[PDB]
C-alpha cells in the first residue's frame, strides 16, 4: 500500500510509495522503532465536558505522546486545546472521541469550532455522542495498527526527515461484508 | 380547572399588595401560563417595587432568575406594552411558597436598565450575561462586561439578527487568542476583572475544566472572580433554532449526570404550552428515571469527594438506562407525549435487582463516611454560611436544605405526580456545611431508593402517551396503519408541533439544585425564546461570598464539594 | 359593518364573505372547497361555526363561514365545542377513505389536508372497515394524477371549467364513487392545466416535472423571481436543490399574477439544469478549447478587445437591464445594438410610444378582469401570452358578475353568479390568421390576413370616430360586424385594446392605438396593453439601440473587429447563413451565455453567464412596470471549479479589465445607480425592491424555511468539512435559514409562503391585508410608467388589401406556447407537449399544389431548400403558408415575410 | 325519509304540525308499516344503504357519513359489531341534521336512525358482539394499550 | 476487548436501512429523518421505479455529525433506517465516515421483521394492484351499472 509524505492544516501533502522499497538492516530496525511505539502509548486525555467523564469509566503533558480530544470545541478553549498539542512532541496522535471533537457535532453554533480538525491534524477518529469505552480500545487497536505500519525518521541527523503516514483501507469498506450481512435484529420490546 | 390553563393571577395577595403601594395603574398585570403572576413594572419604579418586595412581611427573598429577551420578532403581544426588548426577574418567596416575574420594557435607543445587584447580589452575573448575550447596558453595575462571550466579540448572541450559525474558521483568529493567552499573565490588568490594586500575587489558577483568577495574601486568598464561559454551548440560541421535538437532545446535554432530569422540565413546560395533561403511568415512569439519574449523580458526587480524602453502582444504572431508552449517558427519551417507547418486557427484573442490592451498599457507604475523622476533620466549618448567603446567591442545591431552609421542589409545587410518592425529605441544621451537604445528599439518595421502590410496587398500566393530538411523536403503531396518525406524525416531525402563542415556565428539582425552563412561543413550530436557569450558575457565583478569608487547599475542598457541572453553567 | 368573534368586535367588509372576513383577520377556520379567487361553495362544510341572533343567545346554529355574509351584527364562534367537533367530524368523514400513502406522496409539507387535520385536531382513528380506491389517468407530461387522494371539494373542476374555460377536466360518477379527470386518457390541452397543482388541496394533481427529481417543501430553497418565458412577468417562486432547480410555484402579486400562472412559466425551467450549459469561461486557440477561471478570462479578453479598433455589443431582450446597460457601457453608445431585427424594433418602439406618449392608460394583469369589452387585434394572446387571456376571460365574467349584482346576490357565491349569467358574455373581438383558444368565449372571431385585420382596425377606428383615416374596399358583409364590434365598443364604460409586436405587422399596432384613441375621444375609461416577446424586450426597448442587421453590416463591411454577443442565439432575429458568416467574419467573437447556442461554435472567447435561477437582476413587464428577480442559489457551492457568475458582472469586470487593466467585481446597487443615473428613463427601477442593505429588525430575510434539512450531509460526498455559506453582497436575502419570512413584516417580496399551521400554498392568505386580495404592505415592482396628457395623432397609414399572388406566399405565425420560446424548446420535458414541424396550407391550396395533407412539402428560403409535413386548416386564408415560429430552423422574425417554390417532396 | 313511531303515536292526527311535536314530519303522508318480525337492523340498514347509494356526490358529510353507516349496520346485522358503534350513529346523526349539510336528503336520511337509536335501542345493543379492534400488531412495536 | 459486551435489543449504535420481507428496500425516499435530525446529517433524493415504487437514489449520513439519538428511526414512517446495537466504528480519516447508501442498506428485516408499508400505502405497486392494500377495497369503475 501507498503512503502520504509530510515534510518541511495548510501544509501539502503528495501521496507516494515508502522508501523502505528502493537495506535490510534499517527495515527491521524501523520494525522495532514501529513496535516499541506501537505496545507503549501513554495517553493524555484532555478534560472537557461530557466525553472526558466517559472514558473515565474505561498523566502530564511531553510524557505522553498521544492527546484523546473528547469534548465540545468551544471558541475560547480552543486556543488552549492547540497550545496544549504544541506542548507535546513529535511523534505524537490525535484520538477525536465524540462526534463534537470530529465535526461541530449537534452543535453548528457560533461558540463552537466544528472540530479539531480545522486546526490540528487527528489521526483517530471516533464518532456519535459518548462512545463506548469499548470503542476507545478499538480505536487504541486501529491506531497501534497505523502506528505500527509508518516510516519516521529514525534520527534528526542521518536519513530522509519525513514523516510517511499509511493509507488504510477505510473502516466501512473493511467491515462492508459483516454489515451488509446482518439479517435479522432483537425486537426492542424486550430487553 | 387544569394546571396548565392561562391564568392572570390577579387573586394573589402580592398583586393586591402592589395595588395597594403603587396604584391601581403603572404596572400591567399578563396573563400567562406559566402559573406566576407575571406584572409590567416601568423602569424607573423598578428598584422600588424591588424594595417593596423585598421587605413584605414575608417577603420575596431570592431572585431565581434575571435575563433578558428580544420582543422585536414577536408578533403575537396582547396586553403587553411596546417593547423592543424585555428584561425578566424571577423572584421566589418560599415563606409565601409564591413566586412572582417582573419584566421592564425598554427602547432600542436606551437600552439602559438600573442595576439590581443592591438589592440581589447574585444579580451580578445574570446582569453581566444579559450584557453579553443582549445588548441591555446596567447602570451602576461594577465590572459589566461578557461573562459567556471573550471581550474581544462584536455582536451580541442572544439577539435576533445575530445568525446562530458556526462562520468561517480562520486561523490568524485563533494564533491572536494564542498569543493574548501567551501574555495574558504579562499584559494583566487587575481593573477590568474588577480587583483591588506588596503581597497580592494574581494567578489564573487553571466537574469541567475553568480558569479562576486569585488575588493572593501569601497563600491566603483575598479575593476571586472565577472566570466561567469556557463551556458554552449555546443551549438558548439553538432553542430559538430547533423545534419543539429536535431540542430534546439539547436539554438532555446541558447536564450530562442529569440526563432525563434535565429533559423533564423542558418536556413539561411544552406540555404546559400545549395544553397535555399526561396520564399516570407517564408520571411514575417520569419519576422512576429521574430518581436513576438523581441516584446516578449522587453516587458520583459522594465517590467523587470521597476519592481524594463506585463503579459497579453506575454500570448497574446504566445497563438499566439501556435497557429502558437508548445508550446509557444522553437518553433523549422523554417526548411531548411522554416518552418515546413503553418499558420492555423485563424492567421488572432489573430494578428489583437494582433494589434488593443497593441498601448494603448505602450501609457501606454510610459506615466509610461516619468513620473516616479525616474527611470529617476536613470537610468541618469549611465555607461556613446560614440561610443568608445562601438566600441572597441562589444556591437552590443541598445547601438551602442544609441552611434548615425548608424548600423542595418535589414538596412544594409538585410535579408529574410526585405527590402519589411518601418519601420524607431531608433537612440540615444551621450552618451549611459540606459535609452536612454531603450527608444531605445521602439522604437523598436513599429517598431516591425508597421512591423507586414505590414504583416499582406500583406502577400503572394505562397508555404510554397522551391522548392530546399535539402528542410528538404519535404512537407509533398507529402511524404505521392509521391515516390520521400519520399525517400527525408527519407535521409533527417535518415542521414541528404548532403550538398557541402563549408562555410557559417548569421549576424542577434537579440533581444539584433547581432547574427551570421558561419558554415563549409566538405561535410557531419553534421556541421564540427559551431560558434556562441552572443551579450551578447561581452556586459559582458565590464562591467570592463564601471563600474570603480561607486557603486554595480550602477553595478547592469547597469546589469539590459543590456539585456543579461547568456545561450546566455555561449552557 | 361590525362583527363579535368569540364575544370579540371586529370591523370587516360587509360585502364579502365571513370566511375571507375572518381570514383577513389572522383567525384559523378550516376550509376546503373555498377559493379566494373561485367563489364559495358547498363541496365541503369544512367551514362551519356557531352563528347567533342577538348578544344574549347560548343554543346557536352551525352555519357555513364561506356561506355567510359578513353582515353589520352578526355574532359568530370558531372554536366553540360544537363547532370544533363538527370539524373534526367532517375531516374524519373525509379522511375515512384516504390512503395511507403521505410519505411516499408528492405533497408531503405542501399538503393543504395535511395541516387541516392537525389544525381541527384530529389524530385518533375509529374507522375499521375499508377504504375506495379509483384508477389513475395520463394526464400529460406536467400533471400526474392520483384519484385516491381525493376528497371531492370539486375545486379542481371549478377552477378549469369556470376560472380558466377548460374542457377536459370534469366530475363523474356518484355520490361516493365519484371522480375527477378527463373522460378519456390523454394530455390536458388547456394552458392553464399547471395551476391545478396548487389548486387542488390533495396530491391527486400533482406536478410531473417536480415528481421527477423531488424534493420537499422544506428542503426547497426559494427566491422572488420573474419568470423569463414571455412578457407578462408573472411572480414566481423558483425553489432549488441540490445545485439544480427543481421546481417553480406562484408567487402572490396582487396586481400581476394573484394565483394563477400559464403553464409555459410554470414547466420552461428545464433549461436551467442541462448538462450541457456553460459552466467556465472557455477559449479556443485552433481547435484546443481551454478553461480559464474568472480572472484570466478578464484579463484575456480584455487584452484582445485593447487591441481591437472597435468593438460592437449585441444585447439580448431576455437579458436583465443591469446586463444590457453594462454591455452599453463595456461598448461605446455610438455602436450598440440591440439583438433583435429592424422591423421587429420598429413594432417594440412604436408600441413603447403608445404606451408611454399615447395618453391612455395600460392595465396591470389583475385589472384587465374588470373591463366591459375587449378587441383582441392580430394577437393569438392566450398563445403568446396566455396570462393576459386568462384575465379577460375573467373580463368576459364580468358580465354575469354584473348582472349578479344588479339582483342583490353576493359575489363571493359564484354558483348564483353563473346561474344568473348563463353564457351572458361581454363583447369579446379576436382577429388573428387562425383560430385561438379564446373563440369559445369570444363575441366574434376574425379569421384573415394581418393586412385585413390592420384595415379592420382603422374601419373600427374610423366608425368610432370620423377624424380617424378611413377605409375604402370594406365589403358591407364586414361592415356589418364592423357596425356590431362599434356599438359594442361604445356603449361598454371600460373597453380594452389588445395588440403586440408579435402580429408581424407595424399597422396592427397603429390600428389598436387608432381604436384606442377612437375611444378615448369620446369620453371612454379605454385601456390598452400590447403583449410584447421576451421577458425584457420592453426594457431593451426602453434602453434603446440600432438593430441586429446594423451590427451585422458593421461585421461583414470590416468597421468593427470585436463582437460581445450577450444571451443572444442570433439565429432568431436573422438568418442564420449570414450571421454565421458575419461571425466568422469577425476576427473576436465573445459570447456570455448561460446556454449553449449554435454561434458558441467558432466563437472566439465564450463567458459562463447565469440564468434567472443563479443571477439577480431587473426585467420590465410588457405592460411597463419594472420588477426585479434574485438569485436562488450559488453555482459554486456544489462543484466549485464552475464560477457562473452575473452577465453585468461579467461586463463590468471585462470593463474595469479594459480601462484600468484590473478586474472589479461590483454589486448590484452600484449598477442599479449607474442605471439611474445614466438613462433617465429608467430612473424608477430603484424602487422595485430596497437595497443589499436592507433589514427587518436588524437581519436579513432567508431563501430557504427554517425546516431545512440536512446541512451537514448536504455536500459531504465531496468534502466533509461543511464550507461557509455563500455570501449574497448583491441583495436583501441571505442564503440560509437565518433570516426572516414573518407573514406579519414590513415588505413586500415574498419568497415563500409560509405560516405555521399553513404548509400548503394556501398560506398566501397570511401574507395579504385582506385575502384575496393586494399583498400587505404593498406590491413588487414598481409601474414606471405615467399617463401623458396627451395622446398620439391618428395615424393615417393605411394597408391595403392583402392580395396573393402566383409564385409567392404570405407567412402566418402561429406561436405555440410550448415550442415558440428559445429557452422552453430546450427543456426536456417540454419536447414532448411541442407538436411535429409542421406546415399549413389552405384546402384552395394544397388543391393548387397537389397536395395531401399529412405528406411532405418542400419551400425554399435563403437558399435552403427544406422539406416539412403539411396540414389542412380550415380557418386560413388563400395565397398565404402558416407556420410555427420560434421552433428549430423557423425563427420568430419570419412572420409577415414571402416564401417561394413550394413544391411536392 | 321521516322517522319511527311507536303505538302511543297511531292516535295523533296525521297533520304537519302534529307529528311535528312528535319528533317526527308528516312527509308524504303514505304511512309505512313494520311488523314484529322484521329486524329494525336490517330495516334501517336497507333504508341507510338506499340513502347512501342514491345520494348526490356533493358535499361532504352525507357523502362519508351515509356509507359508514351501512357499513356499521352491516356489521349489526351480522354480529360482528364493535363497542362505539351505537355513539357512532348518534353523533352521525346530531352531525347530519339541517344545516350541517348542503341539501335535506342527509336528515331525511338519519330521521329513521334517530328514531330506530331511540326506540329499538336493544337490538342495537344485541348487534355488537365482538370487542373493539381498529389497529393489529407491529410485532415490534410495543402498543400503546390505554385504560 | 475479548469477552463480547451485551447490549440490549433497544441499543441506539450504528444506523442501518432495513429490507421488508419481500426483499427490496422499505425506504420511500421521503424526507422525514433527514428532517427529524437535529444536527442535519441525513441526505437523499428521491428517484422513482419505473413502475410503481420510490427509493433513494442514494442516502448519504454524515456519521462525524450523528449523535445517535434515535430520532430519525422514530420519524420513519416505513421503519426503513434502523439503529443496531453494533456500535463497533472509528475510523481513520472523517471523509470516510460519510456512509453511503452501500454502507448501510443492509440484507434483511431488522428491529420490526415483520412489517411493510406498502402493504398499507394505496399507490399502483408492482405486484400491487389497486385496491390491494390492508383494509381497501376494490376500485369500483365510474361507469358501474349498479347505482
Ligand atoms: S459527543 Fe455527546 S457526550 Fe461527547 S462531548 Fe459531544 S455532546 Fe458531550
Ligand atoms: S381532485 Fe383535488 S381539487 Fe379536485 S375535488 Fe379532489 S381534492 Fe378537490
Ligand atoms: S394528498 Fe395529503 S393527506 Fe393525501 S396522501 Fe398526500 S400528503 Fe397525505
Ligand atoms: S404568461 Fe408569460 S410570464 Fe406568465 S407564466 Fe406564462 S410564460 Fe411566464
Ligand atoms: S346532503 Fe344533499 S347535497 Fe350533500 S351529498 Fe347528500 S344529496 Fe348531495
Ligand atoms: S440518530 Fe439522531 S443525529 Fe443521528 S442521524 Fe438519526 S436523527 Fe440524526
Ligand atoms: S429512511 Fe424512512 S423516513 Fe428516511 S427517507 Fe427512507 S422511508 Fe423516509
Ligand atoms: S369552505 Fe367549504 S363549506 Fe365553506
Ligand atoms: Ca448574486
Amino acid at each position: 500500500m501507498d503512503y502520504t509524505l509530510t515534510r518541511i492544516p495548510l501544509q501539502k501533502q503528495e501521496i507516494v510509495t515508502d522508501p523502505l522499497e528502493q537495506n535490510v538492516f534499517m527495515g527491521k530496525l524501523n520494525d522495532m522503532v514501529n513496535w516499541g511505539r506501537k505496545n507503549s502509548i501513554w495517553p493524555y486525555n484532555f478534560g472537557l465536558s461530557c466525553c472526558y467523564v466517559e472514558m473515565v469509566t474505561s498523566a502530564s503533558p511531553r510524557q505522553a505522546d498521544l492527546m484523546v480530544v473528547a469534548g465540545t470545541c468551544f471558541t475560547k478553549m480552543a486556543p488552549v486545546i492547540q497550545r496544549l498539542y504544541d506542548q507535546m512532541l513529535e511523534p505524537k496522535w490525535v484520538i477525536s472521541m465524540g462526534a463534537c471533537a470530529n465535526s461541530g457535532g449537534m452543535y453548528d453554533i457560533y461558540s463552537v469550532v466544528q472540530g479539531v480538525d480545522k486546526f490540528i491534524p487527528v489521526d483517530v477518529y471516533i464518532p456519535g455522542c459518548p462512545p463506548r469505552p469499548e470503542a476507545y480500545m478499538q480505536a487504541l487497536m486501529l491506531l497501534q495498527e497505523s502506528i505500527g505500519k509508518e516510516r519516521r525518521p529514525l534520527s534528526w541527523v542521518v536519513g530522509d526527515q519525513g514523516v510517511y503516514r499509511a493509507n488504510m483501507q477505510s473502516e466501512r469498506e473493511r467491515k462492508r461484508g459483516e454489515r451488509i450481512a446482518v439479517t435479522n435484529l432483537r425486537t426492542p420490546d424486550e430487553i | 380547572e387544569p394546571a396548565w390553563q392561562t391564568r392572570d393571577h390577579l387573586d394573589d395577595p402580592v398583586i393586591g399588595e402592589l395595588r395597594n403601594r403603587f396604584g391601581p395603574d403603572a404596572f400591567t398585570v399578563q396573563a400567562t401560563r406559566t402559573g406566576v403572576p407575571v406584572v409590567w413594572i416601568k423602569r424607573e419604579q423598578l428598584l422600588e417595587v424591588g424594595d417593596f418586595l423585598k421587605k413584605l412581611p414575608k417577603p420575596y427573598v431570592m431572585l431565581f432568575d434575571l435575563h433578558g429577551m428580544d420582543e422585536r420578532l414577536r408578533t403575537h403581544r396582547e396586553g403587553l406594552p411596546a417593547a423592543d426588548f424585555s428584561v425578566f426577574y424571577h423572584l421566589i418567596s418560599i415563606d409565601r411558597n409564591r413566586d412572582i416575574m417582573l419584566k421592564v420594557a425598554l427602547a432600542e435607543n436606551d437600552l439602559h436598565v438600573p442595576t439590581f445587584t443592591k438589592l440581589f447580589p447574585n444579580a451580578n452575573w445574570y446582569e453581566r450575561e444579559t450584557w453579553d448575550l443582549f445588548g441591555i447596558t446596567f447602570d451602576g453595575h461594577p465590572n459589566l462586561r461578557r461573562i459567556m462571550m471573550p471581550q474581544t466579540w462584536k455582536g451580541h448572541p442572544l439577539r435576533k439578527d445575530y445568525p446562530a450559525r458556526a462562520t468561517e474558521f480562520s486561523p490568524f483568529e485563533l494564533t491572536k487568542a494564542k498569543q493574548d493567552l501567551e501574555m495574558e499573565a504579562l499584559t494583566f490588568k487587575p481593573e477590568e476583572w474588577g480587583m483591588k490594586r506588596e503581597d497580592f500575587m494574581f494567578l489564573n489558577l487553571g466537574h469541567g475544566a475553568f480558569r479562576i483568577v486569585l488575588q493572593l495574601d501569601g497563600e491566603e486568598i483575598v479575593d476571586c472572580v472565577p472566570d466561567i464561559g469556557y463551556h458554552h454551548r449555546g443551549a438558548e440560541k439553538m432553542g430559538e433554532r430547533q423545534s419543539w421535538h429536535s431540542y430534546i437532545p439539547y436539554t438532555d446535554r446541558i447536564e450530562y449526570l442529569g440526563g432525563c432530569v434535565n429533559e423533564m422540565p423542558y418536556v413539561l413546560a411544552v406540555e404546559k404550552l400545549a395544553g397535555i395533561t399526561v396520564p399516570d403511568r407517564v408520571n411514575v415512569i417520569r419519576v422512576m428515571l429521574s430518581e436513576l439519574f438523581r441516584i446516578n449523580s449522587h453516587l458520583l458526587y459522594i465517590s467523587t469527594f470521597i476519592q481524594d480524602v463506585a463503579f459497579t453502582d453506575r454500570q448497574k444504572i446504566y445497563d438499566l438506562v439501556e435497557a429502558i431508552t437508548g445508550f446509557r449517558m444522553h437518553p433523549a427519551w422523554f417526548r411531548i407525549g411522554g416518552v418515546a417507547h413503553d418499558l420492555p418486557r423485563g424492567w421488572d427484573r432489573l430494578l428489583r435487582e437494582f433494589l434488593d442490592w443497593m441498601p448494603k451498599r448505602l450501609a457501606s457507604y454510610e459506615k466509610a463516611a461516619l468513620q473516616n475523622t479525616i474527611l470529617k476533620g476536613r470537610s468541618q466549618g469549611v465555607a461556613a454560611y446560614g440561610a443568608k448567603e445562601a438566600l441572597e446567591w441562589g444556591t437552590t442545591g443541598a445547601g438551602l436544605r442544609a441552611t434548615g431552609i425548608d424548600f423542595d421542589v418535589r414538596k412544594a409545587r409538585p410535579y408529574s405526580g410526585y405527590e402519589n410518592f411518601d418519601f420524607e425529605i431531608p433537612v440540615g441544621g444551621g450552618v451549611s456545611d459540606c459535609y452536612t451537604r454531603v450527608m444531605l445528599k445521602v439522604e437523598e439518595l436513599r429517598q431516591s431508593l425508597r421512591i423507586l421502590e414505590q414504583c416499582l410496587n406500583n406502577m400503572p398500566e394505562g397508555p404510554f402517551k397522551a391522548d392530546h393530538p399535539l402528542t410528538t411523536p404519535p404512537p407509533k403503531e398507529r402511524t404505521l396503519q392509521h391515516i390520521e396518525t400519520l399525517i400527525t406524525h408527519f407535521l409533527q416531525v417535518s415542521w414541528g408541533p404548532v403550538m398557541p402563542a402563549n408562555e410557559s415556565f417548569q421549576m424542577i428539582e434537579a440533581t444539584k439544585g433547581i432547574n427551570s425552563y421558561y419558554l415563549t412561543s409566538d405561535g410557531s413550530t419553534m421556541s421564540y425564546r427559551t431560558r434556562i436557569r441552572t443551579p450551578s450558575y447561581a452556586h459559582l457565583q458565590q464562591i467570592p461570598a463564601a471563600i474570603r478569608g480561607s486557603l486554595v487547599s480550602d477553595l478547592i475542598v469547597y469546589l469539590g464539594s459543590i456539585d456543579f457541572v461547568m456545561s450546566d453553567v455555561d449552557r | 359593518a361590525t362583527i363579535h368573534v368569540d364575544g370579540k368586535e371586529y370591523e370587516v367588509n360587509g360585502a364579502d364573505n365571513l370566511l375571507e372576513a375572518c381570514l383577513s383577520l389572522g383567525l384559523d377556520i378550516p376550509y376546503f372547497c373555498w377559493h379566494p379567487a373561485l367563489g364559495s361553495v358547498g363541496a365541503c362544510r369544512q367551514c362551519a361555526v356557531k352563528q347567533y341572533q342577538n348578544a344574549e343567545d347560548t343554543r346557536g346554529r352551525l352555519v357555513m363561514s364561506c356561506m355567510t355574509p359578513a353582515s353589520d351584527g352578526t355574532f359568530i364562534s370558531i372554536d366553540d365545542e360544537e363547532a370544533k367537533q363538527f370539524r373534526e367530524s367532517v375531516v374524519e368523514w373525509l379522511m375515512t377513505n384516504h390512503p395511507h400513502d403521505c410519505p411516499v406522496c408528492e405533497e408531503g409539507g405542501n399538503c393543504h389536508l395535511q395541516d387541516m387535520t392537525v389544525m381541527t385536531g384530529h389524530s385518533f382513528r375509529r374507522y375499521r372497515f375499508t377504504k375506495r380506491t379509483h384508477r389513475n389517468q395520463d394526464l400529460g407530461p406536467f400533471i400526474s394524477h392520483e384519484m385516491n387522494r381525493c376528497i371531492a371539494c370539486y375545486r379542481c373542476v371549478r377552477y378549469y371549467k369556470d376560472y380558466a374555460g377548460g374542457t377536459d377536466l370534469g366530475v363523474y360518477g356518484a355520490h361516493d364513487n365519484v371522480y375527477f379527470g378527463r373522460p378519456e386518457d390523454g394530455t390536458l390541452e388547456s394552458e392553464f392545466s399547471g395551476n391545478l397543482v396548487e389548486i387542488c388541496p390533495t396530491g391527486v394533481f400533482t406536478d410531473k416535472t417536480h415528481s421527477e427529481r423531488y424534493n420537499r417543501k422544506w428542503d426547497m430553497q426559494f427566491a422572488p423571481s420573474i419568470c423569463q418565458q414571455c412578457s407578462i412577468g408573472c411572480n414566481i417562486s423558483p425553489g432549488e436543490r441540490y445545485g439544480e432547480l427543481r421546481r417553480i410555484e406562484n408567487r402572490y402579486n396582487g396586481t400581476v399574477n394573484h394565483y394563477f400562472l400559464c403553464d409555459r412559466g410554470r414547466f420552461g425551467y428545464g433549461y436551467v439544469n442541462l448538462k450541457d450549459r456553460p459552466r467556465q469561461p472557455v477559449q479556443r486557440r485552433g481547435d484546443d478549447f481551454i478553461t480559464l477561471n474568472a480572472e484570466q478570462a478578464m484579463q484575456g479578453a480584455a487584452d484582445i478587445l485593447r487591441q481591437s479598433k472597435k468593438v460592437i455589443g449585441i444585447g439580448s431582450p431576455r437579458a436583465s437591464v443591469e446586463s444590457n446597460f453594462a454591455l452599453r457601457e463595456l461598448v461605446g453608445e455610438e455602436n450598440f445594438y440591440t439583438g433583435i431585427a429592424h422591423g421587429e424594433q420598429e413594432r417594440l418602439q412604436l408600441a413603447l410610444k403608445v404606451l408611454r406618449e399615447g395618453g391612455i392608460y395600460t392595465p396591470a394583469l389583475r385589472e384587465i378582469e374588470s373591463y366591459d369589452a375587449v378587441l383582441v387585434l392580430g394577437e393569438d394572446v392566450t398563445q403568446t401570452g396566455a396570462r393576459v387571456a386568462l384575465a379577460v376571460r375573467q373580463a368576459v365574467k364580468g358580465k354575469a358578475r354584473e348582472m349578479a349584482a344588479a339582483q342583490k346576490v353576493a359575489d363571493w357565491q359564484i354558483a348564483a353568479i353563473l346561474n344568473i349569467g348563463q353564457r351572458a358574455k361581454h363583447p369579446l373581438f379576436v382577429t388573428n390568421v387562425d383560430d385561438t383558444r379564446l373563440d369559445d368565449i369570444a363575441a366574434w372571431t376574425y379569421r384573415a390576413p394581418v393586412e385585413d385585420q390592420a384595415r379592420l382596425g382603422f374601419a373600427i377606428a374610423h366608425a368610432l370616430d370620423n377624424s380617424a383615416p378611413a377605409v375604402d374596399g370594406i365589403e358591407p358583409e364586414l361592415q356589418s360586424k364592423i357596425d356590431v364590434i362599434v356599438q359594442a365598443l361604445a356603449g361598454a364604460k371600460k373597453p380594452l385594446i389588445i395588440s403586440g409586436t408579435n402580429a408581424g405587422s407595424l399597422e396592427v399596432i397603429q390600428a389598436a392605438a387608432n381604436v384606442a384613441k377612437a375611444l378615448k375621444g369620446r369620453g371612454a375609461d379605454v385601456g390598452i396593453t400590447m403583449i410584447a416577446r421576451s421577458v425584457n424586450s420592453m426594457g431593451l426597448g426602453i434602453m434603446g439601440g440600432g438593430s441586429l442587421e446594423e451590427a451585422l453590416t458593421e461585421l461583414e463591411t470590416g468597421r468593427a473587429d470585436a463582437v460581445v454577443v450577450l444571451e443572444n442565439d442570433l439565429h432568431r432575429h436573422a438568418s442564420a447563413t449570414r450571421v454565421n458568416a458575419a461571425l466568422a467574419k469577425a476576427p473576436l467573437v465573445m459570447v456570455v451565455d448561460h446556454q449553449r447556442t449554435a454561434i458558441m461554435e467558432n466563437a472566439h472567447l465564450v463567458l459562463s453567464a447565469a440564468s434567472f435561477a443563479e443571477s439577480d437582476g431587473t426585467v420590465i413587464n410588457n405592460e411597463g412596470r419594472a420588477q426585479r428577480f434574485f438569485q436562488v442559489y450559488d453555482p459554486a457551492y456544489y462543484d466549485s471549479k464552475t464560477v457562473m457568475l452575473e452577465s453585468w458582472r461579467w461586463l463590468h469586470s471585462l470593463h474595469s479589465t479594459l480601462l484600468s487593466r484590473e478586474v472589479d467585481w461590483t454589486q448590484l446597487d452600484h449598477v442599479i445607480d449607474a442605471v439611474v443615473a445614466k438613462i433617465p428613463e429608467l430612473a424608477g427601477i430603484k424602487d422595485a425592491a430596497p437595497d443589499a442593505t436592507f433589514r427587518i429588525r436588524g437581519q436579513k430575510l432567508a431563501r430557504e424555511p427554517h425546516r431545512y434539512s440536512g446541512r451537514t450531509a448536504m455536500r459531504a460526498n465531496i468534502s466533509v468539512h461543511e464550507p461557509r455559506q455563500p455570501q449574497d453582497i448583491d441583495t436583501m436575502f441571505t442564503f440560509s435559514m437565518e433570516g426572516n419570512n414573518q407573514p406579519t413584516a414590513h415588505r413586500s417580496q415574498v419568497p415563500f409562503a409560509w405560516a405555521p399551521g399553513w404548509n400548503s400554498p394556501q398560506a398566501w392568505n397570511k401574507f395579504q391585508d385582506e385575502v384575496g386580495g393586494k399583498l400587505r404592505f404593498g406590491d413588487p415592482g414598481v409601474r414606471l410608467f405615467e399617463t401623458s396628457e396627451n395622446g398620439l395623432d391618428y395615424f393615417t397609414s393605411v394597408p391595403a388589401r392583402f392580395q396573393p399572388q402566383d409564385g409567392k406566399w404570405r407567412i402566418a405565425p402561429y406561436y405555440h406556447l410550448f415550442g415558440s420560446d428559445e429557452l422552453s424548446q430546450r427543456a426536456p420535458v417540454f419536447q414532448s407537449r411541442m407538436p411535429q414541424p409542421y406546415i399549413k396550407l389552405n384546402p384552395a391550396d394544397a388543391a393548387k399544389l397537389g397536395v395531401n395533407a399529412g405528406t411532405r412539402v418542400s419551400f425554399s428560403y435563403d437558399g435552403n431548400t427544406v422539406t416539412l409535413p403539411v396540414e389542412i386548416a380550415e380557418g386560413l386564408t388563400a395565397g398565404q403558408v402558416g407556420l410555427p415560429m420560434g421552433m428549430s430552423g423557423i425563427a420568430p422574425v419570419l412572420a409577415g415575410a414571402h416564401l417561394e417554390d413550394l413544391k411536392e417532396a | 325519509g321521516t322517522d319511527f313511531l311507536t303505538e302511543a303515536h297511531l292516535d295523533l292526527p296525521m297533520e304537519f304540525e302534529s307529528i311535528g311535536k312528535a319528533g317526527s314530519r308528516l312527509g308524504t303522508a303514505l304511512a309505512m308499516a313494520v311488523d314484529h318480525e322484521i329486524n329494525m337492523v336490517s330495516l334501517v340498514r336497507n333504508l341507510e344503504e338506499f340513502f347512501a347509494r342514491e345520494s348526490c356526490g356533493w358535499c361532504t358529510p352525507c357523502r362519508d357519513g351515509l356509507p359508514w353507516s351501512v357499513k356499521i349496520l352491516r356489521a349489526l346485522e351480522r354480529g360482528e359489531g364493535q363497542p362505539g358503534d351505537i355513539e357512532t350513529l348518534e353523533q352521525l346523526c346530531r352531525f347530519l341534521g339541517p344545516g350541517k349539510t348542503f341539501c335535506a336528503h342527509a336528515p331525511g336520511a338519519v330521521e329513521p336512525l334517530q328514531s330506530a337509536i331511540k326506540y329499538f335501542r336493544e337490538e342495537f345493543e344485541a348487534g355488537i358482539k365482538q370487542p373493539f379492534s381498529n389497529t393489529h400488531l407491529i410485532n415490534g412495536i410495543q402498543p400503546n394499550l390505554l385504560k | 476487548p475479548e469477552e463480547p459486551v451485551y447490549l440490549p435489543p433497544r441499543y441506539r449504535g450504528r444506523i442501518v436501512l432495513t429490507r421488508d420481507p419481500d426483499g427490496e428496500e422499505r425506504c420511500v425516499a421521503c424526507n422525514l429523518c433527514a428532517v427529524a435530525c437535529p444536527v442535519g446529517c441525513i441526505s437523499l433524493q428521491k428517484a422513482e421505479t419505473k413502475d410503481g415504487r420510490w427509493y433513494p437514489e442514494f442516502f448519504r449520513i454524515n456519521f462525524s455529525r450523528c449523535i445517535f439519538c434515535g430520532l430519525c428511526e422514530e420519524a420513519c414512517p416505513t421503519t426503513a433506517i434502523q439503529l443496531t446495537p453494533d456500535f463497533e466504528m472509528g475510523e481513520y480519516k472523517r471523509q470516510d465516515l460519510v456512509y453511503e447508501k452501500e454502507d448501510l442498506l443492509i440484507s434483511g428485516p431488522g428491529k420490526y421483521p415483520e412489517y411493510n408499508f406498502y402493504r398499507m400505502a394505496g399507490m399502483a405497486i408492482d405486484g400491487k394492484d389497486k385496491g390491494e392494500a390492508e383494509n381497501e377495497a376494490k376500485p369500483i369503475d365510474v361507469k358501474s351499472l349498479l347505482p
